[PDB]
Formats: C-alpha cells, structure tokens, sequence
C-alpha cells in the first residue's frame, strides 16, 4: 500500500458564461429604410415581424432571468467585519476594495479589464434599425451580490445557505471541512501556519497567472464576438442586389416605371426578410446554449459555494474544500480550493490481525507495517498508532480471512488494573 | 427607448409617427434613464423590491395613488457578529 | 471529414482508465496514484455503502464468483440481442437520411 | 422490520452517444454544378455560403 | 438548421457522459440511480463507435 505523508492546498479557476446581449430590431427601417413609399408594400406580407419582435422580447427576458437565478441566491446582504483577521488567511485579493469607486476586488477589476473621428460601428448599426437594450442589473449590483456571498461564506460557513447564519471561527470551519474529506481535525490544528501560507501563495499565483496570460477568458470573449459578427453580417446583407437592378430603392423608384419596380422591390424585400429570419433562428439557438450554461452555473453556485461537495471533479480537481465566486462581464468565475495528497510512502498491509484465536479489523483506518512493527493509520494521512482494543473490532476466528497475520492487540485495562 | 428626449416631439399638428397621442412633457415628470426617457412617472429616493422592470436598475410601481420610479433594493442589510472565540 | 482521434487512441484512453481504477482505486482521480490490493479497496467500497468490512472478507470467494458470472452474462446480452445499441445506430441513420 | 440476509452482485450496461459525423458542403457544386453562368449569377446573392 | 439542433442534442448527451465518467468511474457515487440500479460499487468504461 501507499500512504501519503504530506499535502498541498490548490486553487483553480472555472469560467462560465451567464448572459447574452439583448438586441432589438426595427423591421420597417431595416427593410425599406427612410422611403415612406416602400413601407406601403410591406403591409401586403401579413404579420411577418410581430413574430420577430415576440421572439426577441422572449430572449431579452430570458437573459435577465438567467442573471437573476445565478446571482440572486442570498436573502440578506451580509457585511464582513471591519477587522480582517481570520486566523492567518488573508482574503484581501477577493474582498471588495473601498478606495476604488467601483468597489470591486483586485481580481474582478483585472477580469473586467481583460474582456473587451469617424462613425463608430455601434452608431452605424443603430442607423439601420438594430439597437442594444441595457440589462436590468448593473455591474455594481452584481458586485454587491458577490460581496454578500463572500462575506456569508467567510463568516458563517455553510449555515447561511440553509437558514439563519451562525458565526464560527474560520479555523474551526476549516477543521470541519477537513473532517468532511476524511482527515482528522488535529491534522489542521497542528499545521495551521503551513496551510495558511499555502493558501496565500496559491491566491498570489492566481493573481499572477490571470494578470500575465491574455487568452484565459476566451470563453467569455467568444460570447461577445459571436454577437458583433452576427450584427455586422446583417448590415452587409443590405448591400446585395438579390437579382434586382440596384440595392438602392430610391434610385429604382426615381428611375423606372411601377410595372418593373414592383418586381425589383419584391425581390429586395424577400431577400431582406429571409436574412432577418435567419438571424432570429440563430439567436434562438444561441439563447438555448446560454441558458444551459447559466443553469450549470447556478447549480455550481448552489453546491460548491454554499456547501461542500462530495461529487468528483465537480468543484475542481482534488478533494473539494471550498469555493469563492467572482463576477465577470457576462459571466462568473469560480475559485475552487481543494486538498491534494503528496509525498507517499510504501508499506506492507494486512486485512486483519489474529490474536488469541480472534480476528480483529480496524474501525476507521488500515493496518500498516514499517518493516518490523504493526500500526493502524488513517487512510489519507500517515499517522501510526498502537493497535489496541479501542480502534479495532472482533469478528470470528482466523480460519476464514485470507491474508491474516499474527500480532498483539494491547488491552488498556490490564496495566490500570494491575497498578 | 434610446432617446435623449430633448429631441422628444413637441408636436404642432403632425410631426411624429405615433398616432398623435402626445403626452405632456414638462408637466408630467420627465425623467432620463439609461434606457431612454420616461414620461408620466415620478422618481422617488426610496428603494423597494422590483415590481415592473424598466432597466439599468430602475423599476416602476403603482403606490401612494400614482406611478413612481425608483432604484431596486437587493435585500435587507445584515451583519454577522464574527469573532475568533465565539 | 475524419475525426481527430482514431479508435486506437480511444481504446488506449479506456485501457489507461481501467488500469488506473483496477490498481489504484479512486486515488488516481484526485492526485498521485496510490496502489492498494483489490480486496482491500473492495472492502473500502463495501464500507462506502454501509456494510462492515468483515462481511466482504468472510465472503470473498463467493463474491468474486458472482462478479465473474455477471460479466459472462453481459456478453450473452451482446451476442443474442440486436437492439441494445440502437442509439448510435439512430444517430448514424439520421445523418444518412438527412444527406 | 424486514432485514436482508444475503446479497447479489449485479452488472448492468448503459450506452451513451458522444460524437457525430462531421460533414462539409460545397455551395456552387450543389447549386450550380458545372455551369459558369449560374456561378456568375449566384455571386450576386450575398454571403449565404 | 437541422444539423445545428442535432448538434445541440449531441452536446447535451456528451456532457452527461463526461459527468458519468467523472462520478461513477473515478469515484463511488451516493446519488440514487445515477450509476445503475442498487447500491453503486464501481463502474468500467468501454469505447463504442461514436
Ligand atoms: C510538507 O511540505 C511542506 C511544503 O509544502 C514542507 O514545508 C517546507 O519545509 C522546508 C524544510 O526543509 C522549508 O525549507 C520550506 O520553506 C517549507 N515550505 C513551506 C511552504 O513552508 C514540509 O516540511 C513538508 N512536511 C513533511 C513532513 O515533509
Ligand atoms: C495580504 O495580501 C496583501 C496583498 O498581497 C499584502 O499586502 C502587501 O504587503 C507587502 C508587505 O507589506 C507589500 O510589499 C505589498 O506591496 C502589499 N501588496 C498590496 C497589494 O498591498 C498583505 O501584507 C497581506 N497580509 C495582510 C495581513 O494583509
Ligand atoms: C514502492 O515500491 C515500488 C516497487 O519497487 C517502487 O516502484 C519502483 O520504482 C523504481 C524507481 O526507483 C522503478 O525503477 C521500478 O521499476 C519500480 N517498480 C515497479 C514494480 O514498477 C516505488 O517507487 C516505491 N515507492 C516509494 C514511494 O518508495
Ligand atoms: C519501525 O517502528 C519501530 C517502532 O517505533 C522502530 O523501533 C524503534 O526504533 C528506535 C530507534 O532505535 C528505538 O529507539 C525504539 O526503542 C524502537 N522501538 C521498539 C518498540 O523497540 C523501528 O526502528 C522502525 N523501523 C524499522 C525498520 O523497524
Ligand atoms: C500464527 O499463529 C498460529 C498459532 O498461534 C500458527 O498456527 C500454527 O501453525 C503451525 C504450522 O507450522 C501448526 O503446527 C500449529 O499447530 C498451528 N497452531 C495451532 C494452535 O494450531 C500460525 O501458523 C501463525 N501464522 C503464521 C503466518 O506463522
Ligand atoms: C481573537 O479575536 C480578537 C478580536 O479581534 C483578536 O484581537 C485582535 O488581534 C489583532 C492582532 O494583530 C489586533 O490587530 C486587533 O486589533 C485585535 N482586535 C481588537 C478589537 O483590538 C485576537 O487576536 C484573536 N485571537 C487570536 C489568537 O488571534
Ligand atoms: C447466498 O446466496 C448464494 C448464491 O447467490 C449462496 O451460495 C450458493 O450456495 C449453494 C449451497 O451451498 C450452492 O449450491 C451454490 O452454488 C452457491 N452459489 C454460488 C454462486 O456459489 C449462499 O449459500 C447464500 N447464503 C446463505 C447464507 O444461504
Ligand atoms: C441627454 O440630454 C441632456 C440634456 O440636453 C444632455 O446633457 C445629455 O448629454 C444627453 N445625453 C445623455 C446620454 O444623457
């Protein structure tokens, strides 16, 4: 068997998109432009764009629903104590900064900076009937929600997610979390300084890695890009003739007779309507994708930040200890803190111990041998102990178990009774 | 939506696409939000839970009885008495 | 277009996963792989579902026998039935029908 | 109360699709084929392809 | 358009498969009926066409 003798505290990041850009389209202005006489022919096509408006409004409402279900999971806005001592853990890199006007953490600011006189592209798109609607929640409100979640998880642990928030010292909470992964409390209580130093170093490494590399947030940036391109293409489709003499309807109307102008305007209108329908269909599919991602983000917020998860690789790589949320443009970033074994050693093992014709099994740990002597240790951390009747239980004789060995089980009662 | 509403239609007889239901601007509490210009709602300094979402953190409600606009409240303030021996 | 990963590479990945889980239990999925006898990790897994260790150690051979038989039965379910792999066939058929 | 006295080891199977066939389409070959004038006329229809 | 919809469905199925690989093969699961019927002991993966 191999038993670890040391451990490492690891911090990793996960990036999840949450919301999309809400767009609105003016159908008459996109199709017929400013010419007040083209719009008369548009009425002969039924309720072609009321469906477009309905679908776009549905997507716009769904985006706000996604943001609300991801970030609004706290009933009260918890405030961190003015004194920022937590047994040696720093936390200054994820707590809000009051000096800056944005009231954002040192990592949230970097995330917002990372993700991104001639007419601008926005104005050019707006002059053709395509506009962008602001989201219901501003960045300050999302930062407030994140700060409340962080303060709750730092001051109360997992109690504020199931009812009233109950205060507990951070060292005792970390001991509880160590117990949650099968490690005894004295392991943390006797290595507090080392664990705090490892956590601080890992947080600083997250700092440096996010500051240096520039392609870490490509998951969020793509969401932005896929929007802009989708709009730009639409505008370009206004420059195609679709089989007509020209793409400018004013020239067609001022040039020739209604008998052929009817065909020209008809083909132009059909092309523009087809382009709009294609745009709406692609938007619906992308909205479904974003909704699935937001549902996953909400589940991760519920299960990794508001509690300790036993699911493997759901809240990071390793044995999950805790998680911290941060807000990013159109998304969320999770910092997962996990426990990793290290510095393993070889040992000889047995399934049971034979003594006085009885078979003994370990109550919680496992039997190991350093070469001459036998001990019982916990499974995830090497800590040998004398095999007594207090950490073993008896079942049957030694004639059934394959691999049983001969040793001595120490009875604590005899030395006390004979003394 | 998306109007500075210093360019809102003053109107004389017909200079607006909406079918001539001009709402009085000066005397009906014109307010400017990041979502555009709101006419017919009074902005108050209080903060309640959102009732009708206007946008950019602004919501509207029917209270007092008239229509009011306000900034939404995220929840009630709470502080945990943290200590390292309690 | 052909897929990036060939069938041999996927078989290699599955073989690596099987070897890791057989020789190391669940330790290789959270860090360094630590070896453990298979009977002991089976006792650990019995402890996981609320059954004491000795129950396994006193019924080892029988348990092993049962396991073996079950695996054999699986093979029959793939050599007598022609509708078990219907989902992959449905995917292939849908692509072909669309084309 | 009812309490078990024996047990059975059971092995079951689950099948899950993972990937899909990757296809590519040539526009002018499908729409126009080998006719050049059709290609010239299609070059005017925009950026569908 | 039909290809895009089918691709979305396949992606959902692949996400479920990845979760099952992570939680039933790399560990022991306590979720009911996620890795078979009964009390889950272990799982073994095999590759199949697609
Ligand atoms: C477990 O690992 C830690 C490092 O993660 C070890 O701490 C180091 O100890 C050496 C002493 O030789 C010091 O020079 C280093 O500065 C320590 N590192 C840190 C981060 O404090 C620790 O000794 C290891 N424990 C065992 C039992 O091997
Ligand atoms: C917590 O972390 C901050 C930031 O890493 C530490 O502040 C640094 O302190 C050193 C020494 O005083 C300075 O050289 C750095 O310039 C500081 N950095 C920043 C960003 O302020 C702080 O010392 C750590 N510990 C505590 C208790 O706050
Ligand atoms: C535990 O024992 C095994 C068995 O000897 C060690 O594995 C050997 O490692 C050496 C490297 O120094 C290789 O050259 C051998 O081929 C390995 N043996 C086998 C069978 O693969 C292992 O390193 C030992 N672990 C510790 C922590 O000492
Ligand atoms: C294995 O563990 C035993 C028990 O601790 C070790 O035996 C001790 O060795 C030290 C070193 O000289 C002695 O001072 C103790 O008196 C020994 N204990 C007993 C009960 O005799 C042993 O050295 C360890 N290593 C090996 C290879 O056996
Ligand atoms: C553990 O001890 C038992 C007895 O204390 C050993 O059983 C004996 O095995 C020898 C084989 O040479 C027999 O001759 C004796 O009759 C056995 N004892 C009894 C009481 O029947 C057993 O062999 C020991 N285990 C090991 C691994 O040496
Ligand atoms: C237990 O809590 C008290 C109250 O916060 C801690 O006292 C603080 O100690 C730090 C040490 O640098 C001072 O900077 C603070 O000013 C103290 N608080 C007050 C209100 O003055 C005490 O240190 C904590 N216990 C331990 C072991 O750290
Ligand atoms: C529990 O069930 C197993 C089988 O599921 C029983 O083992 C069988 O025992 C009979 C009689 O000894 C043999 O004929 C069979 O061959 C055994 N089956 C296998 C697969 O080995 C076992 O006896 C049952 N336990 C009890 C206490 O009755
Ligand atoms: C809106 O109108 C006011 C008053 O003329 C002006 O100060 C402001 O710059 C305009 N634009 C915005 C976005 O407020």
């Amino acid at each position: 068997i191999a038993i670890p003798t040391n451990f490492t505290i690891s911090v990793t990041t996960e990036i999840l998109p949450v919301s999309m850009t809400k767009t609105s389209v003016d159908c008459t202005m996109y199709i017929c432009g400013d010419s007040t006489e083209c719009s008369n022919l548009l009425l002969q096509y039924g309720s072609f764009c009321t469906q477009l408006k309905r679908a776009l409004t549905g997507i716009a409402v769904e985006q706000d629903k996604n943001t609300q279900e991801v970030f609004a999971q706290v009933k009260q806005i918890y405030k961190t104590p003015p004194i920022k001592y937590f047994g040696g853990f720093n936390f200054s890199q994820i707590l809000p900064d009051p000096s800056k006007p944005s009231k954002r953490s040192p990592i949230e600011d970097l995330l917002f900076n990372k993700v991104t006189a001639a007419r601008d592209l926005i104005c050019a798109q707006k002059f053709k009937g395509l506009t962008v609607l602001p989201p219901l929640l501003t960045d300050e409100m999302i930062a407030q929600y994140t700060s409340a979640l962080l303060a709750g998880t730092i001051t109360s642990g997992w109690t504020f997610g199931a009812g009233p928030a109950l205060q507990i010292p951070f060292p005792m909470q970390m001991a509880y979390r160590f117990n949650g992964i099968g490690v005894t409390q004295n392991v943390l209580y006797e290595n507090q300084k080392l664990i705090a130093n490892q956590f601080n170093s890992a947080i600083g490494k997250i700092q440096d890695s996010l500051s240096s590399t520039p392609s870490a947030l490509g998951k969020l940036q793509d969401v932005v890009n896929h929007n802009a391109q989708a709009l730009n293409t639409l505008v370009k489709q206004l420059s195609s003739k679709f089989g007509a003499i020209s793409s400018v309807l004013n020239d067609i109307f001022s040039r020739l007779d209604p008998p052929e102008a009817e065909v020209q305007i008809d083909r132009l209108i059909t092309g523009r309507l087809q382009s709009l329908q294609t745009y709406v269909t692609q938007q619906l599919i992308r909205a479904a994708e974003i909704r699935a991602s937001a549902n996953l983000a909400a589940t991760k917020m519920s299960e990794c930040v508001l509690g300790q998860s036993k699911r493997v690789d759901f809240c990071g790589k390793g044995y999950h200890l805790m998680s911290f949320p941060q807000s990013a443009p159109h998304g969320v970033v999770f910092l997962h803190v996990t426990y990793v074994p290290a510095q393993e050693k070889n040992f000889t093992t047995a399934p049971a111990i034979c003594h006085d014709g009885k078979a003994h099994f370990p109550r919680e740990g496992v039997f190991v041998s350093n070469g001459t002597h036998w001990f019982v240790t916990q499974r995830n951390f090497y800590e040998p102990q004398i095999i007594t009747t207090d950490n073993t239980f008896v079942s049957g004789n030694c004639d059934v178990v394959i691999g049983i060995v001969n040793n001595t089980v120490y009875d604590p009662l005899q030395p006390e009774l004979d003394s | 939506q998306g109007v500075n509403c210093t360019e809102v239609p003053v109107a004389i007889h017909a200079d607006q696409l909406t079918p001539t239901w001009r709402v009085y601007s000066t005397g009906s509490n014109v307010f400017q939000t990041r979502a555009g210009c709101l006419i017919g709602a009074e902005y108050v300094n209080n903060s309640y839970e959102c009732d009708i979402p206007i946008g950019a953190g602004i919501c509207a409600s029917y209270q007092t009885q008239s229509i009011i606009a306000y900034t939404m409240s995220l929840g009630a303030e709470n502080s945990v008495a943290y200590s390292n021996n309690s």
